[PDB]
């Protein structure tokens, strides 16, 4: 007979970014204005410029 | 406290860069003034600039300052009108919730007002710092909640024809980092009650669905006389003098 | 001495406690909202000969199409409307609603709940009391304007104290032949025709001459606060269809001739200042209900 | 100098379904960025500045749209039907097309001049012309403020006069 | 903590479909409850703090080998994270799931002549929050309905005008009720920001404060401690 | 709340303000006063002409009072005259009840 | 009505508008429903923890309870025991008068 | 039948009527506005080595600069507050201060001069009347606290009437020994030691046991419409320090222990609605004079 | 006055005139006429059918 369904595209809700991501602030629908997070070199070993 | 010198200092500096960029704020008649001593012209205001905190000196309100006022005073009061809300709405399609049906749109995403009870139940509000961190997030949106403490920038783009409401991209993105909203553009389009396929569409494909309050600047055709506005124009026989000098000079 | 009373202000019954909160009062204005735009599609309906108009307007007041075959009760919306205007009228009557229909139905159009932004006057005349003393009859008719008809046997002149309610605002007495009227304690003035008083000034003294009947005819007038929709010419006619109608027939109330006396013998009891408010939500639904019925008679 | 402006910014859209059953009234005040977690009121500041230079409200000015009518061919019309705004015309041919769906008649003659004559220009008693028009609200408000506070520094010349009287030298 | 951390309907019915009864009852004796006791609390006073013992502290108690005496251990096990000392209770009721014995006629429990009220008072319900009240009504539904007491389970929340209120809102023997169902039920939960290490004044607040600050570990170290112990076996 | 700014505005002549009483402005002293002096004669007339000459112009209207009607059902009873062995009573306004 | 309007905002969760009525928001009514449970234990106690949480998250401020004192000047006066044909009448709660 | 009244609600004398308009509202609340930065001012001068914040602030105070040898009065504003302070207090005072002079200072501060957007809560005790028995004896003490003693010598029990007003909102009886008291035409409830009343409900009847002295001590909440910058304790002072400085001393007036005594005696007197909302107006002008005079004391 | 000369020349059916009677043309005489007749039995419902 005729066809009224048969599927179609699908709306994903998530969308899981499988990958590691440096840290970041909102941005989008909403946009944060504030500064971004400050890349701190902390916690060095070898003792440097000191 | 050192900190209150600090940003006191920096934010001078940004002000004094600003100001001075492009046509400069100040005239240069103020500018010689300043510059009298021998220091240079952005030296001289930054150092007038700094007296003049805390000052009690009374400053008329020029009509321009009037226009500029009202106009803010608009844009966060009516925020639909320019493109942002306050808060947005995120349910399963499964759940049934009242919605504006006004402009004849097929599974229309605007309500009204956002619903304060669903199922007899008040609906869960998160805000979006609180939201952005959430490592539960995949339970918390099988119940539905909505999302606040953040303004939400959307558009819109009604579509003359009949089809599937959805949204261009996912609704969420979830990172390692954080979660986030992805931008919100909505394609509306306008419904026939008869047609199976979009319906059934509309029931399986989508899963999730954004609601948000209507805007305003939205209206409907049988309520074109809410729309009728007076606008008042001086009289034609007016004349306007630009030099409006009462003496000559004796020559 | 001898007591007279008002007939209207004796023995107000409770009012309910149900469908108050602030759901519930945004589901009474929706109703009224809806009604309202039900009558107007209606008339347009008549003018030009489409049923169109009328068809959107029931859909959204009925949730469902009009259909030929059917009666046009007014759908969910009209029984929810009925059962609520029955729990206002007594603390007896049951609450049949749920409260997750009511928050449904109130998402129907954004309204504000608020039933304080404005008054409206009401003209009953609260008349507390009157005390007479021996060999003096007092008869008091009317409620929207009491005529107290006096006369005294006894050879000396009689005094009798008026004592209306501290409720009422203004009221305003004329007699047949000019009389005297003064407060306590005061000083009485010369026999005029008519009379202005505050209630709140204390209790009224009147003299009577012996020989011939005075009659005073009294209006007063009131100050409730109710909402901006309200209508009094549509609340007035909403009542008299739900008395009509049955749904105030409960046991152990009291019936009243007009809206107006209504609210005021509730406000002339204890808790006057609650159940005012109570009496506040039930006229506005009694005027989405006179505008739902007469465009959907049953 | 004191700019003239000529129209009126009506800042509406007719947007209607193919099928004539469903058509909305939108007013496009266009898009504006918000960002999260500083000062709201800042932001609108900007923003403000940039919607009063879209509205040409900006600088002072006085609106002249008195000219923007014209007279119908009827013999006992005679009034000023004005030009700005949204056309009557787009509703008439919108609502036709809705009861076109419908199956319902066209628009009688009767209801499409009452509708064609929505839009007027009439005098007041100062001598000013009034023009009825179809806006947005906001476009309205907006406009007719800063008509108001622009209008408090226009004044007669016999007025300024006689505030510069005393200023002014013999020689 | 399982249990306590499920935030709906749907998933604290499916939670009790999967768990056996004996996870809801306990095998240490405990100690008598409804006792006024004097506990110690050095953060705040000197002096020891007076409190009562009660079935919903989250601390094992003994309770009688009854009808009554299950339903109650099953009940704290859903609003308090632990159950009760019922001796000797068998091993045909400990395989069946908390649900069957809630909504089964195959258990062999006659849960008939059971007082709802008596009940509530034994497990101060005066004393619990929303969430813990939204849960006991939850089960007293779920019995009513399997014993056709429909009528006794709403003269009971006509009696308790504060529980009527806030009772859950879906049918037992209805599917399409128990999905629309948008209750919040979650005891614990994982929280923006954190909660300070601190001690609370009352047996059951502070047992619950121990309950909230475990389950982020409890979250992150679960699977494979259980699934070292369940693999190679089979399930009760 | 647009509708209502731009209303108030023309009526009050300042704009609605959030912790303020909402008066009604300039507009509504001046009709206060001119009812007061309406009702008599004693009553002082000390709004300004150039104030009501200003407020009369925010909208146009003819002003006219005499091209309809209106009905009163006030009943005037000027005298009912009676001889000695008769009395008689009037009793109310809208409807008058003559006891004789 | 800028500063009020942040103000309010935070509070409340929504702007002010001239034709509504300024209640607080969601804020005002779990305040009120908390104050009513801490004063018997008869109390509903309804307002669930998803709101508490959400409503304690505006602000970063300690719950500590117990880094300060306060003096009340209430008199407690247990009991008085007085011999026969001897009245004692304790009057007052902040200033106790023991008349015997 | 014995009347025992309150002290201090007879006689209340009338209140003033000049300085209502909506200008010099605006002058109390600009003068209430500058006195608080007199304070904060003097303070911060103090606290560091340099008067230039309190020369700023005295400098729009008194409209001139502060001398080493002149004594720091307070300007034309010290005068025009403490003349305002005498015309509300009673209506014999004179009008001294100019409507222009008003104007002028008003013009100071931008505040918008609105005296009924918040509420103060106010304890004075009104007690109308105690009606009693012929061999009853009933005396009431105090205003803040009011202790009724009432003994019978009777053979039987005594009802004593009360009567609170129509205007407070909450009043809390607490007795020596446990009673009983309840409303007119009510059962009588077993004896307890505290009773919770509406005055609006109506006079109460307790009932008096021969022997045993009993005594009753009631505390009474009112609301009363105030301006937001309204502090009872800064209006209590100013208004100790007016009275000390004579700007009450004046030919037939009643004199109160508190503004709080004060403001509930006019409430309860005849036109006491209109009575109280110069009495706040006095409250706030008294609230700018203690701490103007605080920071200049003369 | 076009809102009130269109009003008026579909009641009246003529085009209203500054120096006539302006009465409501042959519509106010048919509605005097019929309220008339219903009155009574007796009137003498004069206005034809056509």
């Amino acid at each position: 007979g005729e066809i009224i369904y048969d599927g179609g595209l699908s709306s994903k809700l998530a969308d899981v970014v499988d990958k590691t991501t440096e840290p970041h602030n909102a941005d989008g629908a909403v946009k944060d204005g504030r500064i971004a997070p400050v890349k701190l070199d902390l916690e060095k070993q070898k003792l440097d410029k000191l | 406290t050192s900190g209150s010198i600090i940003n006191h200092a920096n934010n001078l500096n940004k002000v004094i860069n600003h100001v001075f960029a492009d046509k400069p704020l100040i005239s240069e008649t103020m500018l010689k003034i300043l510059t009298i001593d021998g220091t240079t012209g952005k030296d001289g205001y930054r150092n007038w600039l700094d007296k003049l905190v805390g000052h009690n000196y009374p400053v008329y309100v020029e009509p321009v300052v009037n226009i500029m006022n009202f106009i803010s005073a608009r844009f966060v009061a009516d925020s639909s009108y320019f493109g942002y809300t306050n808060e947005i709405m995120i349910m399963p399609n499964h759940i049934n919730v009242p919605v504006d049906d006004r402009f004849g749109f097929r599974d229309s995403p605007f309500c009204t007002s956002l619903p304060r009870t669903i199922m007899g139940n008040d609906v869960r509000r998160i805000s979006y710092n609180v939201f952005s961190m959430m490592e539960d997030i995949d339970d918390v949106i099988s119940e539905g909640f909505i999302l606040y403490d953040a303004y939400f920038n959307f558009s819109y783009d009604i579509m003359t024809t009949d089809g599937v409401t959805r949204l261009k991209e996912d609704i969420l993105i979830v990172t390692d980092t954080g979660n986030d909203i992805k931008p919100i553009h909505f394609y509306i389009y306008f419904e026939n009650r008869n047609d199976k396929k979009l319906r059934y569409e509309s029931k399986m494909n989508v899963s999730y669905r954004l609601y948000i309050k209507t805007p305003a600047c939205l209206l409907p055709l049988s309520d074109y006389m809410r729309a009728q506005h007076d606008y008042v124009s001086p009289s034609s026989s007016r004349v306007y003098i630009k030099d409006p000098a009462v003496v000559y000079t004796r020559s | 001495a001898n007591r007279a009373t008002s007939a209207f202000l004796d023995n107000p019954h409770p009012v309910g406690v149900n469908y108050v909160d602030e759901g519930s009062r945004q589901f009474v204005a929706v109703a009224e909202l809806l009604a309202s735009k039900l009558i107007d599609s209606s008339r347009e309906s008549d003018e030009s000969n489409s049923d169109v108009p009328f068809v959107q307007a029931y859909s959204k007041f009925a949730d469902d199409n009009p259909r030929h075959l059917r009666v046009k009760t007014g759908g969910k919306m009209a029984n929810a409307l009925t059962n609520v205007i029955r729990s206002y009228y007594s603390i007896n009557a049951p609450a049949i609603v749920p409260q997750v229909e009511i928050d449904r139905l109130a998402s129907k159009a954004t309204v504000s709940g608020d039933m304080y932004n404005s008054y409206a006057i009401f003209n009953s005349v609260p008349i507390v009391e009157v005390l007479s003393p021996a060999r003096t009859t007092v008869s008091i008719v009317g409620s929207d304007r009491a005529d107290v008809t006096m006369l005294n046997t006894g050879a000396g002149a009689a005094n009798i104290t008026f004592n209306f309610g501290q409720i009422a605002e203004t009221v305003i007495l004329k007699g047949s032949v000019p009389f005297q009227l003064a407060r306590l304690n005061q000083p009485m003035p010369a026999a005029r025709f008519t009379y202005k008083l505050r209630p709140l000034d204390g209790p009224f003294i009147v003299v009577l001459p012996v020989g011939n009947p005075l009659v005073i005819s009294a209006t007063a007038a009131t100050r409730i606060q109710v909402p901006l929709a309200f209508n009094k010419a549509l609340v007035e006619s909403g009542f008299q269809t739900a008395m009509n109608d049955g749904l105030f027939d409960i046991q152990n109330v009291n019936y009243y001739s007009s809206f107006d006396e209504f609210i005021i013998s509730q406000y002339h009891a204890q808790d006057g200042i609650n159940r005012v408010s109570t009496c506040v939500i039930l006229g506005l639904a009694l005027q989405a209900y006179d505008q739902m019925r007469r465009a959907l008679p049953v | 100098e004191l700019i003239k402006v000529p129209t009126i910014p009506h800042n509406l859209v007719l947007i209607q379904s193919d099928n004539g059953k469903h058509a909305l009234i939108k007013e496009d005040l266009g898009q504006w960025p918000v960002e999260t977690g500083i000062s709201l009121v800042n932001q609108a500041g900007v923003f403000a500045v940039q919607l009063a230079n879209k509205l040409g409200i900006d600088k002072p000015f006085v609106l002249d749209a008195g000219s923007n009518y014209f007279t119908d061919t009827s013999f006992i019309d005679t009034r000023k039907y004005c030009t700005d705004g949204l056309s009557p015309r787009e509703i008439q041919k919108a609502l036709n097309r809705q009861r076109a769906y419908y199956d319902r008649p066209e628009l009688t003659i009767s209801e499409n001049k009452t509708l064609l004559s929505q839009s007027i220009i009439y005098p007041d008693a100062d001598g000013n012309d009034v023009s009825i028009i179809f806006s947005g609200a906001m476009s309205h408000a907006i406009f007719t403020y800063a008509q108001s506070q622009w209008n408090k520094n226009i004044i007669k010349l016999d007025d300024y006069i006689r505030e510069i009287t005393l200023t002014v030298p013999k020689q | 903590m399982d249990v306590l951390s499920k935030g709906s309907l749907k998933e604290l019915l499916a939670h009790l479909e999967k768990t056996p009864l004996e996870e809801a009852i306990s095998y240490r004796i405990g100690t008598v409850p409804y006792q006024n006791v004097l506990i110690s609390r050095n953060e705040y006073y000197n002096q020891l703090y007076p409190d009562t013992t009660s079935l919903i502290d989250g601390v094992s108690r003994e309770g009688q080998r009854n009808v009554n005496g299950l339903i109650m251990s099953i009940i704290s096990y859903v609003v308090s994270g632990s159950g009760h000392y019922i001796p000797n209770i068998g091993f045909m009721l400990l395989r069946r799931s908390i649900l069957d014995i809630l909504t089964k006629h195959d258990t062999g429990l006659v849960t008939n002549n059971l007082n709802y009220g008596i009940i509530a008072r034994n497990l101060t319900v005066s004393k619990m929050n929303c969430e813990q009240r939204k849960r006991m009504l939850i089960c007293f539904k779920l019995l009513a309905y399997k014993d056709g007491n429909q009528n006794d389970y709403e003269i009971y929340l006509n009696q308790n005008i504060p529980l009527k209120q806030i009772a859950p809102n879906f049918i037992p023997g209805d599917m399409r009720t128990v999905i629309h169902n948008q209750d919040q039920l979650a005891i614990v939960g994982i929280p923006a920001y954190r909660l300070t290490q601190s001690t609370e004044l009352s047996i059951r607040d502070d047992n619950a404060k121990s309950y909230k600050l475990g389950y982020v570990d409890w979250y992150n170290s679960n699977s494979f401690l259980r699934e070292r112990s369940e693999f190679n076996l089979i399930r009760l």
